[PDB]
């Protein structure tokens, strides 16, 4: 998909794992 | 023209609509940017007179004669044509600049060939020893000829490829060495005796070695680009107007003299693209068709340079083989022109269009008769199945 | 202004024809305002790629397009609530909520009036609802860099095509009735291929959002970890090529590229472990190696294939195969013992050719 | 005030570096300028002098050792308990700041075996005491191997540890690492509260923790930063001055101590560490160097990647100074090591096929890019450094270090492949002679004309032992000898016809012992 000129997607991922990505709590 | 802001304007509306703002120090500001653009812009625009200034004092300083060949310094003039090569391949060029540039590399590669066509090149390079300063030589040619394919791979602009196409064919006609002389045979040598056959490897073995570095050096940049570089050059040798459709041309003609120390490798992508087929199609429909008496004299030259390249295919072994493989004879002599008996009023434009035919089936004869070789040292299995007619 | 005023979808073609193009553009662009769906939006939007604003239309375009998959899952959640919550049951009775069925509605009533912008779509939507797959196209829009979360994102996706290796149920030989569909080695396949491609084809060369030497080395253990169990019967529906070929089928990923992510793959990861594993990844890499050998056309090609690297691989990697086939030809079965021996036969001819297109320059 | 317009200490740094090397009165200089900066020392605290040219004092400190010789050496090994710049270099308050100043003085100091021994002793009589009020927290890793070690499974997370001990078991010393040996302490300060726990370790102890802790975290801190931070800058300085010391100490202290830090370097993976630091760095030159493009925002900018390229050339300048060291003792686990690590290869073809970023030609050819590039910019008049190829000068280092044990390695490596990597060596220093036109527009000759005396005396070694009994030597000969054809017989003749132009101008009496060695080899 990539533009020169998107939004940056701002996030701070850096807190996830891949228990808090699969699981409902 | 050229545009700047109305700092005037501009402080003006923004006081009308001070809402927008927290205080004035914030317009002032908004009009501080302004000016440093302005700023900028006036800077960008000297630059640019700057080079139009430097290219019509430089090209009126060579187009004259006013500086004497012998003592134009080659050392100097590559210095230049290797600087002004990069940022004549520069995606962010002006296009104003960039021919600015362009012309001035023409003109430049076109003076070096009045130098080479007067007197021999690099002459102090010789007087020197030196192993070193011919190696220099070297890259800075080889720099100029990486750089002019970089723009032609580069600009979509035609003039910027145009003005390439015939700096790489001056390249060409530079870096291509002058003949040998011719070897004086001593024909009454019938008798006997024995030793001397073993010592003529060794000098061969250099002045073939020493001729052919270069020609391998442009052969290993070509042998790179090929799939990119001659597929841009027959789209433009289709894609373009007139005079530039002719350059391409052209410069296709020059590659393909060449293209035997690639493996004839041009020509056979040409085929692979249906090239050939198709400019042979576009010359006998536009140009040996019945209207052939109300012929266009600008694009008669766009004939004759279609022609000069069926001419220079056919004079390859290879390319007698493609000729064939495309009908050539049947589908010129198919073609309405060749029925026309000539009358006075007209015979001349006639000459001038039945010659390259006859030019071109001439040069089909050629290649047939080289066969008589087969000395059967059997033992390796390199099926490159080559057609040996 | 009659146009405008009556129709204003005839109004913007009419301006477009008269070379009125910024203002057939901004009569476009009040249609993607004013409009009611999605659809609507994206038409408008498209309009305004095909007439600065071209970029700002190709990025709403763009969010839209990820804006109306995050819509069709939430639908998918919706219709299918059986399936959404059996998928993840296997594993734990851990029945953590199924979503408000008033929430999911007003998202999707919302996510067709407006787009939204890239962080609110990942945050409020993709993140929330848990649509690891939209989630990581919007990290490739976005250009995000945290190749960790992606590697997450990557196993998380290969984790939902692959069924969980079923556990040891009583073989009670009387219940006739159900028809639940015993997915097959090749259906499971087939989906996780179609799901690696067809996200590969968006991404790729993006080394970030699309990590080849990862989903490689993930991809055939999830694969080998799910076929271990299985009888030698299902352990041939299995290809040997079954990512390898769709990477450079669909994905365009040059065979000579594959060769080297699965000499890295090989060399750096816990295929060292287990004979049982590193057999199965050298005879993926020597299939892969027989695909390249039938790609192989020029002398510059065949200059390449004889080089000392590519050679001194294939025979350790041979060297190591016959090893460890010698290893295990005590425990073995005598149809997969002959399963490695006719491959050994193939290795043995793969470095023969290895050797011609070397000695190939002597004349 | 005379600082804030004419300095009297980078004067002193000026006489030092560009006054007096050609003096045959030399040490008499630095046997005057130590006085000067003793009782310099004497009247004003370096507590009270700004820290920029505290560094220059030492700097000056370090060029009187080196320029000095043993005559300020065996000054200073008897008057050390008076001396006020090596006092205040062993000061807490300097030691737990800015240790890379007292480990300068100790490379300094070492000349020859006498003041290497004697550096080797006081490295482990200085102790590091952290008494100061600040709570310096035991680093790390180290906190977790002490966490293992005692069963410490509550913690509080402070960097304290909450628990009531047996001092049975502090009153003993600690293999943090293999042959090192901490000791640990409990203040009992007579309160009741912290009964606070103190390391006692050596500056021979920081040693090892700057090369085996710190160094590891500092490579992941450049693993995530295209610009250095000013503790990066600083950690970067004391690891080229701890490579310096322990390559000094591995050329000049005898047998013992050098098989003492091989044996070391060896049984806690020391080596595999720095090539692993080596092949990050030589990566991270191929970004500082193609990020270049080919207001005050854009001066600081190059300015700033100037400076952080010859930090990473320094540092593995510094690694080949200590693989250099080694391979004087042990030269068969180095070659084998460089080879396993694949920095080198027995076929030009894997290299070409490869183009491996730190491979040895890959790291002359950034050296010869960052001295070319730097003529075309003759617009300003800043004191910029001339071009010198530090790096290329201790690859050739490294290599004459494997080029004189020959006649042993023949017993220890197969023929066939010793032999490959014998000739990509040969193809190397061909390379420099080839080139010596494009390194002598360099104004640093002397430099270069050495590296090519390094060069042909290698060269020369292997021909006068080619013309014996042995068939290795007599095919590396016949290579030599086959590439002796136009340009690397022309640049040998040049060389010999530059020193025919210099030994006919420098008749002034003042031809360094250099040149007449340049000729004789």
């Amino acid at each position: 998909f990539i533009t020169k000129h998107s939004k940056s997607l701002n996030i701070n991922t850096t807190n996830e794992t891949e228990d808090t990505l699969r699981s409902l709590n | 023209t050229s545009q700047l802001l109305d700092i005037i304007k501009i402080r003006e509306v923004l006081k009308n609509d001070f809402n927008r703002f927290s205080n004035e120090f914030e317009i002032e500001r908004e009009l501080e940017e302004c000016c440093l653009i302005n700023s900028s812009i006036q800077l960008y625009n000297s630059k640019l007179k700057a080079l139009d200034g430097w290219k019509s004092f430089i090209n009126i300083s060579l187009a004259q004669n006013t500086i004497e060949i012998d003592t134009l310094d080659e050392s100097l003039l590559l210095s230049l044509l290797q600087r002004i090569v990069i940022d004549f391949s520069n995606e962010r060029n002006p296009i104003e600049s960039t021919l600015s540039i362009g012309y001035t590399i023409l003109t430049i590669l076109f003076t070096l060939k009045l130098k080479k066509d007067s007197y021999q090149l690099f002459i102090n390079s010789s007087l020197t020893t030196n192993s070193t300063d011919s190696n220099v030589i070297e890259q800075k040619m080889k720099s100029i000829f990486e750089g002019l394919l970089q723009t032609v791979l580069k600009s979509p602009h035609q003039a910027i490829r145009g003005i390439s196409y015939t700096c790489l064919i001056q390249y060409l006609d530079l870096s291509a060495t002058t003949p040998t002389t011719p070897s004086l045979s001593p024909l009454s040598t019938s008798i006997n005796n024995v030793v001397e056959m073993n010592n003529k490897s060794k000098n061969k073995n250099n002045q073939d070695k020493e001729q052919g570095y270069g020609n391998l050096n442009i052969g290993l940049i070509i042998s790179k680009i090929e799939d990119k570089f001659i597929r841009i050059l027959s789209s433009d040798c289709n894609s373009f107007s007139r005079g530039w459709r002719i350059t391409a041309i052209s410069c296709m003609q020059s590659i393909l003299s060449i293209d035997n120390l690639c493996g004839h490798r041009s020509l056979m992508f040409l085929q692979n693209k249906g090239f050939i087929i198709n400019m042979i199609n576009d010359t006998c429909s536009k140009y040996l068709s019945d209207n052939w008496e109300n012929i266009d004299p600008k694009d008669l030259h766009v004939y004759k340079s279609q022609m000069s390249l069926l001419l220079k295919i056919s004079q390859q072994m290879d390319g007698v083989h493609l000729l064939m493989n495309n009908n050539v004879i049947g589908s010129f002599v198919k073609s309405p022109f060749l029925n026309y008996i000539p009358t006075d009023k007209i015979f001349g434009k006639f000459i001038e269009i039945l010659l390259p035919i006859l030019q071109l089936f001439a040069s089909l004869c050629c290649y047939c008769n080289n066969t008589s070789k087969n000395n059967g040292n059997i033992n390796n299995n390199n099926n490159v199945g080559g057609t040996v007619l | 202004e009659f146009l405008f005023a009556n129709d204003i979808d005839l109004c913007w073609k009419v301006l477009a024809k008269h070379q009125e193009l910024l203002k057939a553009v901004h009569v476009l662009f009040q249609i993607a305002e004013r409009s009611t769906t999605l659809d609507e939006k994206i038409l408008a939007y498209t309009n305004c790629t095909m007439i600065d604003a071209y970029i700002q239309a190709k990025n709403q375009i763009t969010f839209a397009n990820i804006q109306k998959q995050i819509v069709l899952q939430l639908e998918n959640y919706l219709n299918n609530p059986n399936e959404s919550n059996n998928r993840n049951n296997s594993s734990n009775n851990n029945g953590g909520q199924p979503f408000d069925i008033n929430q999911i509605k007003e998202s999707i009533s919302n996510l067709n009036k407006t787009i939204f912008d890239i962080t609110t779509l990942f945050t409020d939507y993709a993140r929330k609802y848990y649509l690891h797959e939209q989630m990581l196209y919007l990290c490739h829009i976005g250009n995000h860099s945290d190749q960790n979360f992606i590697q997450i994102l990557w196993k998380i996706i290969i984790d939902k095509e692959i069924p969980p290796p079923s556990s040891n149920l009583s073989l009670d030989d009387n219940a006739e009735n159900d028809d639940g569909l015993k997915i097959s080695v090749g259906g499971v396949i087939e989906s996780l291929v179609s799901k690696i491609s067809n996200i590969g084809y968006d991404f790729y060369p993006n080394e970030i959002t699309f990590p080849v030497e990862f989903i490689i080395n993930y991809g055939e253990r999830a694969i080998f970890n799910f076929s271990r169990n299985k009888s030698e019967a299902e352990k041939k529906e299995i290809s040997p090529n079954w990512l390898t070929s769709s990477l450079h089928d669909h994905v365009k990923i040059d065979y000579w590229i594959l060769v080297d992510y699965y000499n890295n793959t090989i060399e750096k990861g816990s295929w060292k472990e287990e004979d049982e594993s590193l057999i199965y990844i050298t005879s993926v890499y020597f299939y892969l190696v027989e695909s390249l050998i039938n790609t192989i056309q020029t002398a510059t090609e065949r200059r390449l294939f004889s080089s000392k690297q590519i050679l001194q691989s294939l025979e350790n990697r041979e060297s190591t195969f016959k090893s460890i086939f010698n290893r295990q030809r005590s425990s073995l079965n005598q149809e997969t013992i002959k399963k490695l021996e006719q491959l050994l036969i193939k290795f043995e001819k793969i470095i023969s050719i290895s050797k011609s297109f070397k000695d190939f320059r002597g004349y | 005030k005379a600082s804030s317009q004419y300095d009297p200490i980078d004067y002193i740094f000026n006489c030092l570096s560009n006054g007096f090397n050609d003096s045959t009165y030399l040490a008499g200089y630095c046997d005057c300028i130590h006085i000067f900066l003793n009782r310099f020392s004497e009247v004003i605290s370096l507590t009270d002098v700004s820290e920029q040219h505290v560094d220059r004092i030492i700097d000056i400190y370090c060029m009187l050792h080196e320029k000095g010789g043993e005559v300020l050496s065996s000054i200073l090994w008897s008057e050390r308990s008076n001396d006020p710049v090596y006092q205040f270099s062993i000061s807490p308050d300097c030691l737990n700041r800015n240790p890379d100043r007292v480990l300068s003085i100790l490379k300094s100091i070492i000349i020859n075996d006498t003041s290497s021994q004697a550096v080797f002793n006081e490295l482990i009589l200085i102790n590091i005491n952290n008494q100061s009020s600040s709570k310096q927290i035991i680093s790390f890793n180290d906190f977790n191997k002490v966490k293992e070690v005692l069963d410490i499974t509550n913690d509080d997370g402070n960097g304290t540890i909450s628990g009531v001990m047996k001092r049975d078991i502090i009153s003993q010393s600690f293999r943090l690492y293999k042959s090192q040996f901490k000791s640990f302490s409990v203040i009992n300060d007579g309160s009741g509260g912290d009964g606070g726990i103190e390391i006692v370790f050596t500056l021979h102890d920081l040693i090892i923790d700057l090369v085996a802790i710190e160094f590891n975290s500092f490579l992941d801190s450049l693993g995530q930063q295209a610009f250095f931070d000013q503790r990066t800058i600083e950690v970067s300085k004391a690891y080229i001055v701890v490579l310096d010391l322990i390559s000094k100490l591995v050329n000049f202290t005898p047998d013992s101590y050098s098989k003492y830090f091989w044996q070391l370097f060896e049984n806690n993976r020391i080596l595999e560490s720095i090539i692993q630091v080596y092949l990050r760095l030589c990566n991270q030159q191929n970004f500082t160097v193609n990020s270049i493009p080919t207001q005050p925002t854009l001066m600081s900018s190059y300015s700033t990647a100037h400076y952080n390229f010859n930090i990473i050339t320094n540092v593995i300048t510094s690694i080949l100074s200590l693989f250099t060291s080694f391979s004087k003792m042990n030269p068969l686990p180095i070659l084998n090591l460089l080879i396993e690590k694949g920095i080198w290869s027995s076929s030009p073809t894997v290299l070409i096929s490869l183009f491996k970023r730190g491979s040895f030609n890959h790291l002359y050819d950034v050296e010869k890019r960052s001295s070319t590039t730097s003529s075309t910019s003759s617009t300003s008049s800043s004191s910029l450094s001339s071009s010198t190829f530090p790096l290329t000068k201790s690859i050739v280092k490294l290599f004459n270090t494997f080029i004189n044990p020959l006649n042993q390695f023949e017993k220890c490596i197969d023929r066939s492949q010793y032999i490959g990597y014998l000739e990509s060596f040969i193809s190397f220093h061909l390379q420099v002679i080839s080139d010596y036109p494009i390194i002598s527009g360099n104004n640093n000759h002397n430099e270069t004309w050495e590296m090519i005396s390094e060069i042909f005396s290698a060269l020369d070694f292997i021909l006068n032992k080619s013309q014996s009994r042995n068939s290795i030597l007599k095919s590396l000969a016949f290579k030599i000898i086959c590439s002796f054809s136009g340009g690397i017989l022309q640049c040998t003749l040049s060389s010999l016809l530059d020193l025919e132009v210099l030994q006919n101008t420098n008749k002034s009496i003042d031809r360094t012992s250099s040149i007449d060695n340049i000729l004789k080899s």
